[PDB]
C-alpha cells in the first residue's frame, strides 16, 4: 500500500512519447542480422548527394525530359540573361520537387549552405564564358549584368573540366528560415549571365544545352518534423 | 472542393457545342477528370477523361470521332465540344474527378444539351 | 539494479531509467544514437580524388 | 466489356429495402454505387462491396461475392427516396448500371 | 593518366582510352559468401573463371528521337555461356556484377546519357488494375525501350512507358541517388560501374527474381551537323563477379 | 551529432582548383564556402539530432480503422495486415528499400448508439476482444464462436473509459528485413502474380463485441496506429511523384514533374 497521486497527463495517448510497453511474442527469436550495402544512419546523407533541378518549367515542357535543359544559343548581342529563379528550396517550383527540397518539405526550419553544379552538355569544340551570381534579398532582382555583378558571383570558363561549383553561403539575420513561403526570411536570388557568346567553328550546331544540380553542404540542418503537403488521400487504397 | 459546370445550351442538329467544367478547391494538375453522359431514359455512359498535365485524352470507342477534349492549366477549366450533332446527343453531361482506383467521390451539377429548329 | 544512468538532450544533466521487462523488444527507443557515414553515398568512387587537385588527369 | 445488370422497386417508410446488380462475369469485388437525387446531384456511397463514404449514414450496407451483389437499406426514411446505380472497376472501360428508384408503398 | 584503364576477368580483356572514373557500388567490392551468414548447409560451386568473364549484349542505336532502354540484369544473361547453363540447374544463386557502356562520338557531335542502376525497380502496368507480362518487362539480351508519350489504359498487359517517370513513379531526375555515371560526349567516353549483392536474403533464385535493372536515359539529345556519321551504337557488356550455387537439381 | 564549422579565408591566386570538377564521375563535390570566398570563422552549435532515422520515423501513424456493429448479423471485423492502405506511412516507409523494425501497436476504440426503438435504454460498459490469428490458424466465422477462445493466439481484452491498450511486436519475419519492393513473381513458371503481394504474409487481425446486445445497437470503431522502434534501414530511394492508384502493386498515371512557371527569368 505504497501511496502515490496521479499528475495531469494519466491515461493519455500523445503520439510521440518514449516508453515501454508489454510483450506479445514472450522470448521470441528474431533472425540474425546481414551485412547489406548501403545502410543510411541519417536523412542529411540523402540531401547531399546532388539531383537534376527542373529550371525550364515553361507550360509545355514539364511533361517532357525538356524541363530539365537550359537553352544555349550563339548571340549576337550581349549581356543577356540565360535563367533565373528565387531561392526557396521549399516553395518555389523550381527547387520543390528535387531530392534536396523532398526532404526539406517534411521539416519547418532549415539552415546552411546549398551547392550548386553546372554541367555544360555541348559540342567539344565550342567555348564560352558564364557569369553565375547570387544576390540577397532588400533590392529587387538584377535586371543588367552591371547589376548582378555586384553580388556574390563566379565567372565560369568551359573546357577540359565542364564543372562548375557556385556556393551560395549562408547570409541571414536568424540561425534558421523558414521552409514555407515567407516575406520575413526571404533568401534571395540566382541568376546567370552571359560573359561573352559561344562561338562554335564550322559544322557544329549552335544550340548547346546546360544542366544543373543541387545539393546541400557539411552545414545543413533541419528541424521540426511535420507533414508533407504532396501526397493526398481520399478512400482506402484497396 | 467542387466543380461547377456551365449553363445549358442549344444548337441545331450538325452544330457544335463547347462545355465547360471549371474546378476549385484542389491543384487542377493532378487528377483526371472525366465525362460521362446520362440519356434520359437510360443509364449513364462513360466519354473519356483528359489528363491535364500533359493533355493526353483517351475516348471510349464509340465517342471516338465526334469528342474532343482540352484543358488549360491557367483557369483550372476543362472543355469538351461536340461535333456533327445527332438527335441522340440530347442528354446530360457530368464532369467527374476520378479517385484512387476507379471511384467517382467528386461529381458536377450537369449541364443539359437538347437539339431542335 | 541497474538504472543506466546517461545524459540529457541540452543546448549550449542527467536521467535514469530501468529496464522492466524480460524481452529487448520491449524496451524504450534509441533516440541519442548519432552515428553519420555520408561517404558512400556522396564519393562512391574507387580512385579518391583531392578537392583541389582537378579530377581529370 | 462488362455489361452489369441492374428496375423501379416500392418499399414504404421505416423498412428494410434491398437493392441488388449483377455483373456479367467474375468482377472480383470491385462495385461502387451511386445515389442519384431527384434534382440531378450524384455522389459516392460504398466504394467497395461493402466499405462506406466518410459521410454516409448507417443505413446504408452492401453485401455480396463474385457475380451477384446487393445494396441494403435497414430504415428506410424520406431523404433516401432516389435512383441507385453500381458501377464496375475491373475492365476498361467503366460501365454503370441502369438505374433503380424508389417509390412509397401506399 | 587517370584517363585509361584496363580490365581484366578470365580471358576477356577491355582497355580504355578516355573514361571517367569507375565507380563502386555503396562503397564495398563483390566478396564471396561468409561461413556466419550462409544458410544453405551443402557446399556450393564456384567455377570463377568460365563464368566471370565479360559477356557483351546486343548493340541499340541512339537515335535524335530516342528516349530510352532498359535492361533485367540477372535476365539478359541466361543464354550467355556457361553462366546461363548453371543458372538452370542450379536453384539458388549470389552474384555482383561489373558493368561498361560505351558509346563512342566525335568532336562534332553532341549528347548526354545517365547510366544508373537501380534496385528492385518494380514496373506499373498501363492498365490500373493488371501487372505487366514477362514478355514486356524483359527480353533475353534485347533493349525494352521507354516512350516519350503515355500508353493508354486500353492496352491491356503492358508497361507504362513514359520516360519522365521512369516506369515507377518517380521523378527522373532524383534517380542520381543510386549509383550511376554520365557519359558527356564532350569529354567522357565509357562508364563503368561495380555492384554488389544487394538483397535482403543470403542467396536468391535467379529465375523468379530481377534484383538489378540497368537504365540508359539521354538527358541532352543526339545533335549533329549536316555531313557528320548519323549512325551512333550503344553497346553494353556485363561480366559477373563472384558467383556461386547451391541447390543443383534437373535443368527446368 | 555537433555540424561542422567555417574556417577563415584570405585572398589567393594560385593554381588551385576548387570550383571546376566533373560531375560525370558520379562524384559530388565537397567543397565548402571558405574555398571560393573570403569567410571569418564562426563556430557552428547547430545539431543533427531531428534527422535521424530513428527521429524521423518513430511516430505514431493511422493504418487503418474498421467499424462492427453490435447485434446485427456480421458484427465482427477483419483486415489483413499490411501497411499499404494510407497514404503518409506508405510514402515515409518507401524512402528506403529494406527495413527492420519492431513495433509498438496502439488502438483506440469508439461507440455510437444507433437508433433503436424501445424506451429507456440504458446499457453498461462495453467489453471488446482483440484476436490476432497467425498465417494458417483456426478463423472465427460468427460472433459466438469456438475460435474465440485463444488458447494460443494472443489477444487483449479491454473495458470502455480507460487508457488505450498498447503491446509491442519483435521483428517477426522469415527474411534478414522487411522488403518493401519486390521485383518477381510467385511462380517458377513466371506466370500468376507479380510484385510486393507475393512476400506479405502477416495474418489477420479480428475484433468483435464481447458483451451480449442487451435492448439497442451499438456501432463501434477501431483505429490502429504503428510507431517502429529500433529501426535500421538500408539502399535509399528517390520519393514517390504520382499518386498511389492501388494496394497490391505500384501501378500508376503519368504526372508532370512540377508546376509550370511563365518563364526561364520570372521570379
Ligand atoms: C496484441 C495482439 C495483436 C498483435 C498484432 C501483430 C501485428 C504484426 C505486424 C507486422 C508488421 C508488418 C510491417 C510491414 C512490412 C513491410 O514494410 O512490407
Amino acid at each position: 500500500g505504497l501511496p502515490v497521486m496521479t499528475t495531469p497527463g494519466s491515461t493519455q495517448f500523445l503520439t510521440s512519447d518514449d516508453f515501454q510497453s508489454p510483450s506479445a511474442m514472450p522470448q521470441f527469436d528474431v533472425t540474425p542480422e546481414m551485412q547489406i550495402p548501403g545502410r543510411v544512419n541519417n536523412l542529411m546523407e540523402i540531401a547531399e548527394v546532388d539531383s537534376v533541378v527542373p529550371v525550364n518549367n515553361t507550360e509545355d515542357n514539364v511533361s517532357s525530359l525538356k524541363a530539365y535543359q537550359i537553352p544555349v544559343q550563339s548571340n549576337s548581342d550581349n549581356g543577356k540573361q540565360v535563367f533565373g529563379f528565387p531561392l526557396q528550396p521549399g516553395a518555389n517550383n523550381v527547387l520543390n520537387r528535387t531530392l534536396l527540397g523532398e526532404i526539406l518539405n517534411y521539416y519547418t526550419h532549415w539552415s546552411g549552405s546549398i551547392k550548386l553544379t553546372f554541367m555544360f552538355c555541348g559540342s567539344a569544340m565550342a567555348t564560352g564564358k558564364f557569369l553565375l551570381a547570387y544576390s540577397p534579398p532588400g533590392a529587387g532582382v538584377p535586371k543588367n549584368r552591371k547589376d548582378a555583378m555586384l553580388g556574390t558571383h563566379v565567372i565560369w570558363d568551359v573546357g577540359l573540366q565542364s564543372s562548375c561549383v557556385l556556393c551560395v553561403p549562408w547570409i541571414s539575420q536568424t540561425h534558421y528560415r523558414y521552409v514555407v513561403e515567407d516575406e520575413y526570411t526571404a533568401a534571395g536570388y540566382v541568376t546567370c549571365w552571359y560573359q561573352t557568346n559561344i562561338v562554335v567553328p564550322a559544322d557544329v550546331q549552335s544550340s548547346c544545352d546546360i544542366l544543373c544540380f543541387v545539393s546541400a553542404c557539411n552545414d545543413f540542418s533541419v528541424r521540426m518534423l511535420k507533414d508533407t503537403p504532396f501526397i493526398r488521400q481520399d478512400t482506402f487504397y484497396q | 472542393v467542387q466543380l461547377q459546370q456551365s449553363a445549358a445550351e442549344l444548337a441545331r442538329p450538325g452544330a457544335s457545342v463547347k462545355m465547360s467544367c471549371k474546378a476549385s478547391g484542389y491543384t487542377f494538375t493532378t487528377y483526371t477528370m472525366h465525362w460521362v453522359k446520362q440519356r434520359p431514359g437510360q443509364g449513364l455512359e462513360w466519354i473519356g477523361y483528359i489528363n491535364p498535365s500533359s493533355r493526353y485524352t483517351e475516348y471510349n470507342q464509340k465517342f471516338k470521332d465526334k469528342t474532343t477534349l482540352t484543358a488549360d492549366k491557367s483557369s483550372s477549366t476543362a472543355y469538351m465540344q461536340l461535333s456533327s450533332l445527332t438527335f441522340e446527343d440530347s442528354a446530360v453531361y457530368y464532369c467527374a474527378r476520378r479517385s484512387e482506383a476507379d471511384r467517382f467521390v467528386y461529381w458536377g451539377q450537369g449541364t443539359l444539351v437538347t437539339v431542335s429548329a | 539494479m541497474g538504472a543506466q544512468v546517461s545524459t540529457q538532450k541540452t543546448g549550449a544533466i542527467h536521467y535514469t531509467n530501468i529496464n522492466y521487462y524480460k524481452d529487448a523488444a520491449s524496451n524504450s527507443a534509441n533516440r541519442q544514437d548519432f552515428t553519420q557515414d555520408p561517404g558512400k553515398f556522396t564519393e562512391p568512387v574507387k580512385d579518391i580524388m583531392v578537392k583541389t587537385m582537378p579530377a581529370l588527369n | 466489356d462488362i455489361q452489369m445488370t441492374q428496375s423501379s422497386l416500392s418499399a414504404s417508410l421505416g423498412d428494410r429495402v434491398t437493392i441488388s446488380c449483377r455483373a456479367s462475369q467474375d468482377i472480383s469485388n470491385y462495385l461502387n454505387w451511386y445515389q442519384q437525387k431527384p434534382d440531378g446531384s450524384v455522389k459516392l456511397l460504398i466504394y467497395y462491396t461493402s466499405t462506406l463514404h466518410s459521410g454516409v449514414p448507417s443505413r446504408f450496407s452492401g453485401s455480396g461475392s463474385g457475380t451477384d451483389y446487393s445494396l441494403t437499406i435497414n430504415s428506410l426514411e424520406q431523404e433516401d427516396i432516389a435512383t441507385y446505380f453500381c458501377q464496375q472497376g475491373n475492365t476498361f472501360p467503366f460501365t454503370f448500371g441502369g438505374g433503380t428508384k424508389l417509390e412509397i408503398r401506399r | 593518366s587517370d584517363r585509361v584503364r584496363s580490365i581484366t576477368l578470365g580471358n576477356s580483356t577491355i582497355t580504355t582510352q578516355e573514361c571517367a572514373n569507375v565507380v563502386v557500388g555503396y562503397g564495398v567490392w563483390p566478396e564471396y559468401l561468409k561461413d556466419n551468414e550462409a544458410t544453405a548447409e551443402d557446399q556450393p560451386t564456384q567455377p570463377d573463371v568460365a563464368t566471370c568473364r565479360f559477356y557483351t549484349l546486343e548493340s541499340v542505336q541512339w537515335m535524335k528521337n530516342s528516349a530510352g532502354w532498359w535492361w533485367k540484369l540477372p535476365d539478359a544473361l541466361s543464354q550467355m555461356g556457361l553462366f546461363g547453363q548453371n543458372m538452370q540447374y542450379h536453384y539458388l544463386g549470389r552474384t555482383g556484377y561489373t558493368i561498361h557502356v560505351q558509346c563512342n562520338a566525335s568532336k562534332f557531335h553532341q549528347g548526354c546519357l545517365l547510366v544508373v542502376c537501380v534496385p528492385e525497380a518494380e514496373m506499373g502496368c498501363s492498365n490500373l488494375n493488371n501487372t505487366p507480362e514477362f514478355s514486356e518487362l524483359s527480353g533475353g539480351d534485347s533493349a525494352r525501350m521507354f516512350t516519350d508519350t503515355q500508353v493508354g489504359e486500353s492496352n491491356a498487359k503492358k508497361v507504362q512507358t513514359a520516360v519522365w517517370n521512369a516506369g515507377m513513379g518517380v521523378g527522373v531526375g532524383n534517380l542520381t541517388i543510386f549509383p550511376h555515371q554520365w557519359i558527356n560526349l564532350r569529354t567522357n567516353n565509357s562508364a563503368t560501374l561495380v555492384m554488389p549483392y544487394i538483397n535482403s536474403v543470403p542467396m536468391d533464385n535467379m529465375f523468379r527474381h530481377n534484383n538489378l535493372t540497368l537504365m540508359i536515359i539521354p538527358f541532352v539529345p543526339l545533335n549533329y551537323s549536316e555531313g557528320s556519321s548519323p549512325y551512333v551504337p550503344i553497346t553494353v557488356t556485363i561480366a559477373p563477379m563472384c558467383a556461386e550455387y547451391n541447390g543443383l537439381r534437373l535443368a527446368s | 551529432a555537433r555540424v561542422a564549422d567555417t574556417i577563415s579565408s584570405r585572398p589567393t591566386n594560385s593554381e588551385s582548383i576548387p570550383a571546376l570538377t566533373a560531375a560525370e564521375t558520379g562524384h559530388t563535390s565537397q567543397v565548402v564556402p571558405s574555398d571560393t570566398m573570403q569567410t571569418r570563422h564562426v563556430k557552428n552549435y547547430h545539431s543533427r539530432s531531428e534527422s535521424s532515422i530513428e527521429n524521423f520515423l518513430c511516430r505514431s501513424a493511422c493504418v487503418y480503422y474498421a467499424t462492427y456493429t453490435n447485434n446485427s448479423k456480421k458484427g465482427f471485423a477483419e483486415w489483413v495486415i499490411n501497411t499499404r492502405q494510407v497514404a503518409q506511412l506508405r510514402r515515409k516507409l518507401e524512402l528506403f528499400t529494406y527495413l527492420r523494425f519492431d513495433l509498438e501497436l496502439t488502438f483506440v476504440i469508439t461507440s455510437a448508439q444507433q437508433p433503436s426503438t424501445a424506451s429507456s435504454v440504458d446499457a453498461p460498459v462495453q467489453t471488446h476482444q482483440i484476436m490476432y490469428v497467425p498465417p494458417g490458424g483456426p478463423v472465427p466465422t460468427k460472433v459466438k464462436d469456438y475460435a474465440w477462445q485463444t488458447s494460443t493466439n494472443p489477444s487483449v481484452f479491454w473495458t470502455e473509459g480507460n487508457a488505450p491498450p498498447r503491446m509491442s511486436i519483435p521483428f517477426i519475419s522469415i527474411g534478414n528485413a522487411y522488403s518493401c519492393f519486390y521485383d518477381g513473381w510467385t511462380q517458377f513458371s513466371r506466370n500468376g502474380v507479380y510484385g510486393i503481394n507475393t512476400l506479405n504474409n502477416m495474418g489477420t487481425l479480428y475484433m468483435r463485441h464481447v458483451n451480449e446486445a442487451g435492448q439497442g445497437p451499438i456501432k463501434s470503431t477501431v483505429r490502429i496506429y504503428f510507431k517502429p522502434k529500433h529501426v535500421k534501414a538500408w539502399v535509399p530511394r528517390p520519393p514517390r511523384l504520382c499518386q498511389y492508384e492501388k494496394q497490391k502493386n505500384v501501378n500508376f498515371s503519368p504526372i508532370g514533374v512540377t508546376t509550370s512557371r511563365t518563364d526561364i527569368i520570372t521570379t
